[PDB]
RNA sequence: ACCCACUCGGCACCUUACGAGAAAUCAAAGUCUUUGGGUUCUGGGGGGAGUAUGGUCGCAAGGCUGAAACUUAAAGGAAUUGACGGAAGGGCACCACCAGGAGUGGAGCCUGCGGCUUAAUUUGACCAACACGGGGAAACUCACCAGGUCCAGACACAAUAAGGAUUGACAGAUUGAGAGCUCUUUCUUGAUUUUGUGGGUGGUGGUGCAUGGCCGUUCUUAGUUGGUGGAGUGAUUUGUCUGCUUAAUUGCGAUAACGAACGAGACCUUAACCUACUAAAUAGUGGUGCUAGCAUUUGCUGGUUAUCCACUUCUUAGAGGGACUAUCGGUUUCAAGCCGAUGGAAGUUUGAGGCAAUAACAGGUCUGUGAUGCCCUUAGACGUUCUGGGCCGCACGCGCGCUACACUGACGGAGCCAGCGAGUCUAACCUUGGCCGAGAGGUCUUGGUAAUCUUGUGAAACUCCGUCGUGCUGGGGAUAGAGCAUUGUAAUUAUUGCUCUUCAACGAGGAAUUCCUAGUAAGCGCAAGUCAUCAGCUUGCGUUGAUUACGUCCCUGCCCUUUGUACACAC
């Protein structure tokens, strides 16, 4: 284990299968220099990687470290990480919330119905034993429970009262290569908000042959 | 030369902990109403075994414990 | 016209610097820290930038005038040392050439490096790596891989614990396995031990770019230094050199240098000379000496200090002696030397080595070291071990070697001469002789702890005679097949040798390149390190034994003088 880019803490590992290579000693300084770059900003639409692993099966180097130095290490691995991460069908992971919606008896009927509106869902349909005030945790792809503070009030009566909180991530693979998949199109909004190529580059341009 | 981790294709092997008998010595001698004691396990016939070596019982023979010989009950 | 001697003015020039200057340098750049003759212009770190803009002049090109923002800690001058030059001159070197020799590269094979491959194909090294790590690895080696084992957890503390901390356990199973490793049923021993915490300990683990030491290279070249003195403000320089000469900073000689020192040399060892000294059954020789044989005018041999005596010329090894360029002629400026001849064992530093200067190189080595810091690990161990595999795998390139591509050969028979070694009783070493055996080898004994026994190491080229007869042939032995032996427990991924079967490319080699000037290269063999067996390797020893030249700096490098430089990490 070498580093945990970005920042030396992100869930990205420099795994080496290199078991018969000599010059790993003087390149571990600059291998890790650009490993954190490709995980700070990404290939598809340019943000932080998460649970992305780099398994260096092998490395080929020079004799001396001159053309094996920083001028020829950062760029060359900026195309190597972009290869494997694209060869394993890069996907999307979306943060969710730790909501606990205070509610009456059947506001869950409102809540449980308005939770699964935009690909979100429910963790559990739990409740408070002491009162008919039910509490629900849910998956919400941070998109988006704008306060439905009217919708649950249209079913139950005079106690509806939504309050939510926030939690960790959540992943679902939608194959973002084509501008047809649902998560392959949400990236488009983030794309033109960056101002770069509309199309996602495939792995062919980032991966070579024999 | 760069080394590598030694792979474990089998789970760990646990060193055997001795069966700590609790006053089993009280179960090798039997006394009567007059206190007359008599050995319950046989003794090793080899000279360098002991008068109380108490050959371990088994299914179909008698193992010493110290001299590591083989005895048969019916010989 | 010129010559001589003046004088004014001009371009200058040569020496010295008294003087000045940072110095180069200068006769003005002097009369300036002892600072003031008159007077105009310009400069105030480098870039930005002579830029923007404004202005003016010009047909324009552009000129003149002319910033700032921002940016930087140096830019720059002159010399010194070094380095380098596709700069000059001068020396040196068969790790360069001339004249040549032998090759390598081309065929095959051994072996090393890379690369491909795998479980590993462990590894370091890239003129100064690549038959190197003494590295010719079955196990070990061994550092890797698939596995199985021990704690080799010192010491201190806490915990457990004689109502037992504990270790061992025959049989089955597991298990590569006759590891009670651990399970299956329960015996042996007894605070030895078990768990944790600190501390170690061990590691062919990493770090040679943290190092010591060692070694190699620069550099086998002749170079390095300080004392005093001289020049400079100084770094530095002279000394330490123009020339000649030497293998040489070896000397002659010239000198702002003198006297010195280390390296070279001197030193020592080896080799050849010594009819001279000393000797000797572990060396030999002479004795119609001892005895016997041979052939018979008498020569050759066997036991001859143990069957005798005399000796050291051969052998050995102590002390020495011998050449120091000795004598004669030539050369040079007498000279250092050089050249030739004579004599001489020896006339090339007599031959050949050993040791071999300051300074370094990030040369290599932590994988030689119980040399060694730091870091890594330390019980499911990277420590220690046992089994098996790997280091040797193979489309390929290169290196070092061996075999050869033939008649100055091969084959067969015969003649048949060394040295340098080594060798076991603190044990299976070296083995003679006889026997078995085509061989390989086995065998009984002998001798040797060693000038004695192997051993006169009877070795091979070579010599003679015969076969082959220009046919990639009888050269060649590559790959492969079968069997017999030794060593090792173990020969399979052939150990090696031996027997027979096969005779592949190879008709002498393109660029290129290696090494070499006399007992020389090269042909030839032997010994030894390796080692239980394995020598195509290597150190030495010898056997046969050339050609060519006694030089040059053209090529390649190195060194010196001058020179140039904006480099100093030094092209």
């Amino acid at each position: 284990i070498w580093c945990f880019g970005p920042d030396g803490n992100g869930p990205n590992l420099v795994i080496d299968q290199t078991k018969a290579v000599q010059y790993l000693h003087e390149i571990k300084d600059s291998v890790v220099a650009a490993f954190q770059w490709a995980t700070k900003e990404g290939p598809i639409f340019g943000e932080e990687m998460r649970s992305v692993r780099v398994n260096i099966l092998d490395v080929t180097l020079h004799a001396d470290a001159i053309h094996r130095g920083g001028g020829q290490i950062i760029p060359t691995m900026r195309r190597a990480t972009y290869a494997g991460f694209l060869l394993a069908d890069p996907k999307i992971q979306e943060p969710v919330f730790l909501v606990e919606i205070q509610c009456p008896e059947q506001a869950v009927g409102g809540i449980y119905s308005v939770l699964n509106k935009k690909r979100g869902q429910v963790v559990s349909e739990e409740q408070r034993p002491g009162t008919p005030l039910f509490t629900v945790k849910a998956y919400l792809p941070v998109n988006e429970s704008f306060g439905f503070t009217g919708e649950l009030r249209q079913a139950t009566g005079g106690q509806a009262f939504p309050q939510m909180v926030f939690d960790h991530w959540s992943t679902l693979g939608s194959d973002p290569l084509d501008p047809t998949s649902k998560a392959g199109e949400i990236v488009l909004a983030a794309r033109k908000r960056h101002g770069m190529k509309e199309e996602v580059p495939g792995w062919q341009e980032y991966y070579d042959k024999l | 030369k760069k080394r590598k981790k030694k792979v474990y294709t089998t789970p760990k092997k646990i060193k055997h902990k001795h069966k700590k008998v609790k006053l089993a010595v009280l179960s090798y001698y039997k006394v009567d109403a007059e206190g007359k004691v008599t050995k319950l396990r046989r003794e090793c016939s080899n000279p360098t075994c002991g008068a109380g070596v108490f050959l371990a019982n088994h299914k179909d023979r008698l193992y010493c414990g110290k001299c590591h010989s083989v005895y048969k009950v019916n010989a």
